[PDB]
Order: structure tokens, then sequence, then C-alpha cells
């Protein structure tokens, strides 16, 4: 007569199994996003372009991407940064330029980078305030950055027109700068994707899309041998 | 229980140089990176130097390149710091910050909020 | 001596038979106990991994067959059902390969639709209508086996589907060069370039040579029967039927072999069983 | 004045250290070493509970040794027929950074939070039949810990804003702040008769807390790192906690000393989770080489270990009874020893 | 020196330490070995309890 | 009589 307890616990199975299953359609056709910034960065000008966490939802072009932002957690990030290592990617915000906040920045990406559960996470890179970086320069990197006045502007470069040489000096200087730890530690498991945004400026809502693209893209090529 | 003491320090004229000094107890030194930080009087702490576990790589804040030298000795649990040719900018209080964990090389050190792996810090005025 | 047909010892397609069957048993068994291996990817791997057992246990089957009534109505009836299922699991194993090849474009061409697209329910309809028309194909192939019209539908598909395959991957290859291109411009910095040739190489490579031989022989047997020439290539029809044995025997080393997660489990159950 | 606060201080501690030292006239391993050893262990997994989809964060048993609660990253609680394998429930959460959960020794309720420094609390028993929200507790100002049931209206919560705290669940109010770790607090124990409890935060120390008074009765140090598991001993005078630097600590709250460290040469990894078993004798840890050490707690030896995960071991929890273990990893795969 | 108001708080505290009555470790360790010892039999994890008994197989 | 062969189509007609 105690089958009748046994069969009941059969069917809330049936009925929890079947929304696991719908809900597995919502999760992996989801694209999370962990967004980090400098003090001074200008992360609200990330979120307003695009407690102790805040949640963002979008969707462009049919895809749905779900962003994080950290709220008023404390400073020590080392524990709760292992959470976020499965998110497509994050987003970390520098602005460049009263402390050299440049060089925590790199520290900060250096040991972002190199943490042994973040190893397979992308990062998508914006160096923000160009135009008072722009401004700044052409009105002192020597003082902070010794080896700039030894360095030359890539051949390759494709600087905006109007710009000021110093200026493209300047930029990728610091992107040459986060590109060093970012090539010398990463050995093919995920890549910095760095981009050159101002204050001001919507075309953010794709460089985030189709950077996220070009990560998936090249994973599946990586698994596939063909890359 | 871990302590960092630092020594060495003092009051010199612009030009002049100072050695500091940092004494660990509690823990095994040859397993972690170690750190320079410095507190500004009117700014927050800033990284000055970081020294691997074996010595083999020493970075600097471009600031410092070419005046301040960082070493360790494992068998005195000794980390130091030559600061040379000084300028009235090198004056703050200087600590030395461990690596929250042994054998790894990611670090989050130089925090406002009290971070447990600091000593106390030596003024050095210029 | 190409006027007489060629003679493969049975030993060579029952070895054949017995060895890709254990191979294929192991992939199928593997992706079944392992849940991590519930993609999408792995079912169309265990599609193919099924359809290449069936090829080698149907040709065994035949051969002991025919060499046990060599020893010593019902002929017709069970050579007629015989070739119906080897057809029937050629038709699979090739519409297996092109679904991997349709999957994976999938997945670089539609990386963010991709789960949306490829979901669980069509993964399902998708492969059960495949081996439905597969099977009638092959029964229907094999019921007119003497008319011009089936071998000329049996190269008509395979070279379709070679097309097909060869256009997916070069295509994938040359997304995969333009983002090696892109990654090298750095300023911190075999190769990308020759992994990449390779695994075209051997993806292409093994399909092509490993069956394009049958095929041709069906071409030679619609248009030159009595031609001198095509009359000695087709004397080693016994010799294609083997190295369409050795492509079951070896796809599950570059599909089923190549993911980290396939070798565990492999090993693992080599050791339990 | 500060200078000399501070030589105050100084000497208080040396002081403690000498008091200290006073004590030690001999160690646990020159008492135990007459005694037989528990010789080899070799658990085998009975059940693998499946449904989760992201790496799970945290276990906790039912007082009847029947029923389990998990969480995982996706903004789940399942609760789980650990003998029928069967699910029960399926919760779903506000936020998906859930880091810790905890089951009501009543089985009435069930608790959770994390980075949205919310203690949420379930009704699992309703007269509708379905699980609600009942309570959601802010006030914490860093992401929340770990979460400890006392009873059906109390709970001891941590965060990582160095504070813990004991909230009257009805109320919806806190009552006590435990204050004095400097570095986040990483987890809680309660004491067999819930009088004490024992915080262990991200300072390489632990403290002893009073419930009823507020007060940190003891300090307890010893690690090299930040800690991240800590278990109270099934007698109640001692507590086993586990660090970053690959060492798991035995402490007597009795003697204010650490008592025995387990250790070995080719464990380079920290210690996520340490539990007990129902008689003290065995010490169980999870590492971060996927698996999990079983220690005899009163010789430091190996007795065996738990293989079978690959991923991060994230949880490990003991049955009241002690019938079996169970753990949970990143990969989202909860499995049962015994 | 605004600083010293925590660092007050930190004297009190150890002053409230030092004042501790501690046992001699080597009773406590006997305590812990007594503890083990009596309860080692009904321990499901170190003592095989045979299988019609683990209701988990 | 009817002789049993490899697949089909391996002489041609
Ligand atoms: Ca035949």
């Amino acid at each position: 007569d105690q089958r009748n307890e046994e069969k009941a616990q059969r069917e809330a199975n049936k009925k929890i199994e079947k929304q696991l299953q719908k809900d597995k359609q919502v999760y992996r056709a989801t694209h999370r996003l962990l967004l980090l910034g400098a003090g001074e960065s200008g992360k609200n000008t990330i979120v307003k372009q695009m407690s102790g966490i805040f949640e963002t939802k979008f969707q462009v072009d049919k895809v749905n991407f779900h962003m994080f932002d950290v709220g008023a957690q404390r400073d020590e990030r080392r524990k709760w940064i292992q959470c976020f290592n499965d998110v497509t990617a994050i987003i970390f915000v520098v602005a460049s330029s009263q402390t050299n906040r440049l060089q925590a920045a790199l520290k900060l990406f250096d040991s972002i980078w190199n943490n042994k559960w973040l190893r397979d996470t992308s990062v998508i890179l914006f160096l923000n305030k160009q135009d008072l970086l722009a401004e700044k320069v052409l009105a002192k990197i020597e003082d902070y950055f010794p080896e700039f006045a030894r360095y030359t502007t890539p051949e390759d470069a494709t600087p905006e027109p109007g710009e000021d040489p110093r200026v493209t000096r300047a930029k990728y200087f610091i992107r040459d700068e986060f590109l060093r730890i970012s090539t010398a530690s990463g050995d093919g498991r995920h890549y910095c994707y760095p981009h050159f945004t101002c204050a001001v400026d919507t075309e953010n809502i794709r460089r985030v899309f189709n950077d996220c693209r070009d990560i998936i893209q090249r994973m599946h090529l990586r698994q596939y041998e063909l890359l | 229980q871990v302590q960092l003491q630092e020594s060495g320090g003092g009051l010199v004229q612009p030009g002049g140089s100072l050695r500091l000094s940092c004494a660990a107890s509690g823990f095994t030194f040859s397993n972690y990176k170690m750190n320079w930080v410095r507190q500004a009087p009117g700014k927050g702490l800033e990284w000055v130097s970081d020294i691997s576990q074996s010595g083999a790589s020493i970075s600097y804040t471009g600031s410092v390149k070419g005046r301040f030298t960082i070493s360790r000795d494992n068998a005195k649990n000794t980390l130091y710091l030559q600061m040379n040719s000084l300028k009235p900018e090198d004056t703050a209080v200087y600590y030395c910050a461990r690596c929250p964990a042994p054998f790894t090389r990611d670090c989050f050190d130089v925090t406002s909020t009290t971070y447990a792996y600091r000593g106390q810090g030596t003024q050095v005025t210029v | 001596g190409c006027y007489e047909q060629l003679f493969v010892s049975p030993e060579v397609f029952v070895t054949l038979g017995v060895i890709s069957l254990l191979e294929n048993i192991l992939v199928i068994v593997a992706i079944a106990k392992n849940k991590n291996l519930h993609s999408p990817m792995y079912f169309f791997i265990c599609s193919l991994a099924v359809a290449d057992m069936l090829v080698s246990v149907s040709n065994g089957s035949e051969t002991i067959v025919i060499t046990l009534l060599n020893s010593t109505s019902f002929t017709v009836n069970i050579d007629n059902v015989i070739d119906s299922v080897i057809c029937s699991s050629l038709l699979a194993s090739i519409c297996s390969l092109l679904s991997i090849a349709v999957d994976r474009y999938f997945t670089i061409f539609y990386a963010l639709q991709y789960h949306n697209i490829m979901t669980v329910k069509r993964v399902g309809i998708i492969i059960s209508c495949i081996w439905a028309a597969c099977t009638v194909s092959g029964i229907l192939f094999i019921i007119y086996s003497d008319s011009s019209a089936v071998i000329i539908c049996l190269i008509t598909m395979f070279f379709t589907m070679l097309a097909l395959m060869a256009s997916l991957y070069v295509h994938m290859f040359l997304m995969a060069r333009l983002h090696i291109k892109r990654i090298a411009v750095l300023p911190g910095t075999q190769g990308a370039n020759m992994k990449g040739a390779i695994t075209l190489t051997i993806l292409i490579g093994v399909f092509v040579v490993c069956w394009a031989p049958f095929f041709l022989h069906l071409i030679f047997y619609i248009s030159c029967p009595q031609n001198p020439y095509c009359v000695c290539f087709m004397s080693h029809f016994n010799l294609y039927l083997i190295l369409i044995m050795c492509n079951s025997i070896i796809d599950p080393l570059i599909y089923a072999l190549r993911s980290q997660e396939l070798r565990k489990t492999f090993k693992e159950i080599i050791c339990c069983y | 004045e500060l200078d000399q606060l501070r030589q105050e201080a100084e000497q208080l501690k040396n002081q403690i250290r000498d008091a200290r030292k006073a004590c030690a006239d001999a160690t646990l391993s020159q008492i135990t070493n007459n005694i037989d050893p528990v010789g080899r262990i070799q658990m085998r997994t009975r059940r693998t509970l499946r449904g989760h989809l992201a790496k799970i964060y945290a276990m906790h048993w039912g007082t009847d040794s029947r029923l389990l609660v998990s969480a995982s990253q996706d903004g789940k609680l399942i609760i789980w027929d650990s003998y029928t394998t069967n699910k029960v429930h399926a919760i779903p959460l506000r936020s998906s950074w859930v880091m810790t959960c905890a089951y009501a020794p009543s089985g009435n309720y069930v608790a959770c939070g994390g980075l949205d420094n919310i203690c949420s609390i379930y009704n699992l028993k309703t007269r509708e039949g379905n699980v609600r929200v009942s309570r959601e507790l802010a006030g914490h100002t860093g992401y929340l810990s770990c979460c400890r049931f006392l009873d059906d209206n109390q709970i001891v919560t941590s965060s990582g804003d160095t504070t813990c705290a004991l909230w009257d669940i009805e109320t919806g109010q806190q009552t006590t702040t435990f204050t004095g770790h400097t570095g986040d607090v990483m987890s809680l124990s309660l004491a067999p008769d819930t009088r004490l409890f024992v915080s262990g935060a991200c300072d390489a120390s632990a403290k002893l807390w009073d419930v009823r008074e507020g007060m940190c009765r003891q300090t307890f140090t010893g690690h090299e790192s930040d800690i991240n598991a800590i278990c109270f001993f099934p007698n109640g005078n001692a507590f086993a906690t586990g660090s970053d630097d690959a060492t798991c600590r035995l402490f007597d709250l009795r003697a204010d000393q650490e008592l025995m460290t387990y250790s070995h040469d080719n464990i380079i990894c920290g210690i996520t989770s340490v539990s007990f078993s129902k008689s003290g004798r065995l010490l169980l840890a999870g590492y971060d080489d996927f698996n999990c050490n079983v220690w005899d707690a009163l010789k430091a030896d190996r007795a065996g270990v738990l293989a079978g995960h690959d991923n991060r071991v994230s949880c490990l929890g003991v049955t009241d009874d002690g019938m079996a273990v169970a753990t949970g990893s990143w990969d989202s795969f909860l499995k049962i020893w015994n | 020196t605004a600083s010293i108001a925590q660092a007050r708080k930190l004297v009190e505290q150890l002053k409230m330490e030092a004042n501790i009555d501690r046992i001699k470790v080597s009773k406590a360790a006997a305590d812990l070995m007594a503890y083990c010892e009596a309860h080692a039999k009904e321990d499901p994890l170190l003592t095989p309890v045979p299988a019609s008994e683990n209701p988990f197989r | 009589s009817y002789s049993m062969e490899h697949f089909r189509w391996g002489k041609p007609v």
C-alpha cells in the first residue's frame, strides 16, 4: 500500500525534469558577460550606451546577452572573481590619463589574466576617455612609462583622421602595454580584444557582439583543429 | 600567525639613498611573491616593485626604473629595497606586501581596505 | 590478368568486420555512458558509428554466408536482404558524415544562434529522418538493382555529398586562416596554418580515397562496361569494398577520438571492459 | 600614542604566545602513536545526482539523513531524495550568483544567498504546496558567503564585509553583529549545542564567538593564507580548518592552540571543504585537484581518497547518522559515497 | 593619530584573550582520543556496515 | 544457378 508514495515521487520528477529541460534551452542560448572597471572608469557610460551586483539584459539581433556589473562589493577581488569563470567574456574598462591609475589597471589586468580559474576567459578591453588623453598629450608618459620615449607607432596602425601623431603614439603605446601581457601569458586558450572608445559612443553595443562572436568561433575552430 | 616588519627608513637629502629591509615570520618565505608598495601623504597606495619566488623575474613601476632595485634572501627571509638617486617625490610610507597564496602568479595587494599580509610600513622622508 | 575477377580472402573481410565492430561499439558505449557527451555533435558521431558498424557487420555476414554455402530459393532472398542492408548502411554512413560537417559549419558560422537552431528535438528528428530515407533508398536500390537508374542515382548522391563536404570544410578553413592572420599581428608577438592544412588533408583525403574508387567503378559500370581498360579497373571490386570497410574502421579515429572527453571515456571503458 | 598602543598590543601578543607555550607539554602526534591505524579506506560511489547545469557551489544534508539541498550558479536550488535519486523541489532564484545554501534543522525552510548580499529564506511546506520566498534578509554590504540555521526563527550568516550576523527571521531585522575579522569571512560552523560558533576568514585566522553574548571569545592563528573551510569536531571542543596553503589544521578550543597539521608534499592546492565523520576519527577534505582525501584525524596519515570529479570539488558533507558522504564539484554532479 | 580609535579596540580584545584559564594540551589530546575510542564501533564510515543495512545499496 | 556475391554490380551485364 506504500507504493502510492513511491508512485507520487516519480510524478514529481516528470514535472521537474521537463521544466529543467526547458530551462537548459534558455541557459545555453544566453551569453553572460562580466563588467569590470577602474575607479574613474566610465562604467556608467558603458552601461548607459549599451546591492552587491546589478544585472542588465540585452537582445542584439535576436541574441540574448546578460551583463553583470559588480555592485557594492569589497575592493578585495580574489574570492568573488572565481565565480565568474565561465562567462563568455570579461569586459574590462580602463580610462587613460592623482596616482598612476593606469599602472593599477595594468596590475589588475595581469592578475586577472594569470588567474588559474580565468585561463579560458577572453577579455574585451575598452580604453576610454580618448579625448582626455588626446588633450593631455597634445598640450608626460615618460615620467611614468620611460620606454614611451623610444616607442614608435606601428606601420599598420589605423588612426582616425585628424589625430595628432602624438595622440596615436600614446594610444598605441598603452594598447601595446596591455597586449604585451596578453601575448606573453596566453597559450591559445584565450585572447584580448582591445578597443579605443569615447565617453559617448553607441557603437560599443556592436563591438561586444562581434567580439563575442569571434570568441566562440575561434573556440570551436580550436577544437576542430582548424586553428 | 604571520608578520612583516619593515626597517631601514629615515630622512635623507635629495639625491641620497636608503636601503630598506623587511623581516618576515610565520610562513614559508620562498613560496610567495613579494611586493613593495607606497602610501603617499595625500594619495592612495601605489605599487612599486614585485619580485617572484625565485628572484628570476623582477618588475618595477616606470617611475622607479634605474633608481630602485629589489632582492630577497630566502635563507634569511629578508626582502630589501635599494633606493638610489632619490627625489622629493619619493617621500612616502613604504610597506612590504605578500601575495595571498603560494605557488601562484596573480596578486591583489594594494587594497585600501585592510590587507592582511602587509606590514606597518616605514616612513621615507626626502 | 585483368579479365579474371580479383579474389580477396574471406578472412580479410571477417577480420575487418570484427575489428571495426569492436571499435564502433566502444564509440557508441562511451557516448551512451558519458552524460557530458550528449551534445548534438556527439549524436551525429554516434549515428556515424552505427552506420559504420552496420557496413562492417553486414559485409562480414555476407562473406561468412557465401563461404559456408560454398563449403557445402534461399540464396536469392538471403542475397537480396543482405544487399539491401549493405546499400542502406552505406547511404547512412555518407549522410552521417555530411551531417557532421553541416553541424560544424553551423557552429562556426551561426555561433551565437547555434543552440537555438540545433535543439535536441531537431537532432533527433534529423537523425531519424536520415535513417528512414537511407533505409528506404537502400531497399528500392536493391529491388531495382537491374536498371540504369539506381546506379545513376548512387553516383549523383555520392558526388553531390562529396562536393558539399569539401566546400563546407574549405570555407571553415578560410575563416580559421583569417583569424590566424588577425591573431598573429600583435605587439607582443607545425603552426596554425600547417595544423589547419593537415586537418583538411586528412578529413577530405580519407573520404575521397576510401570511398571514390567504388563510385568510379559504378561510373564505369554504366559508361564503358566492355572497354578493355574499364574491365581491368572493374576487376578490383573486391578491393573497393575493402577500402570502404577500411573507412568504417578509420572514421572513429578522426572524429570521435579527437575530443578529450571521448578519449578519457575510452580509456576508462577499456580498463573496465 | 599610536606607537605606544601598538607596543602594548605586541606585549599582550607576547604574553599570549608565552602562555600558550607554557601549556604545550606534548603534541597529539606523540600520544596517538600507540593507536592502531584505521587502515585503508575505499569508499565507492553509490549514487550520482544529475540535473544542475552550472557549477555547484553549496550542498547541505537535512537532519533526517535522507534529503539534500544543492545550489548551482544557474539560479537553482534542488531538493533531492538521496535514497531514490528523485527530485522533490527545484526552486528558481532571483539571482544566479548564489554561493551558499542551508537546510533548516526542522526541514521546513531553505536558506541561500550570494553576490546579491541578501539571504533568501524559502518555505518548503506551504498550504498550497508551492515553494515561496518567506524572507529576504538584507543589511550585509559584501557578498554572502555562508548561512547556518540555529532554529526556525534564527539564522547565522557571514559575508565578505568581514562581519558575521545573527538574524531574527520572523521580524526580518539583524539582532547581533560579530566584527573583528579583517578579511572576508569564508565559512561558519555551529557547535553541537548551538551556543558557540567558529568563523574562518581570509586573514589566516578563525574566531570562537559566543552566540548569546555577541563577544569574540577566542582567536586562533596558525594558517599562512586564506581559510576556506571550517568544521566543528563531533565532541564540540575542537575544530578543523582548511586553507589555501594546502594545509589542514586541527585546533583545540580548551587549550587555545593548534593541535595537529594535515599536509603532504604532493598537495599544493587549496582545501575547498572540510568535514568530520560521526566518530570524529576521519577528517575528509576536498581539494582543487578534483578529489577528496580522507585523513586519520588522530594520526595525520592519509586513510584514502575519493576520486570521481573532473573539476574543482566545491562542497562536501557527511550525514548526521554517518551512513554516507556527499560531494559536489564544478562539473555539476553531486555524488554520494558509502 | 586618530587611528588609535581602532587600535584601542584591538588592545581591549587582546586583554580579554590573555585572561583565559587554558587547559594543558596533553589532557585535551587524551580527551579527543578517548572520545574517538568510545564511538569508534558506531561510525558507519570507519566500520564496514553490511550491505543489507546500507540504505544506499 | 544463381550465385551469391559481395554486395552488387561486381560484374557488368
Ligand atoms: Ca550480394
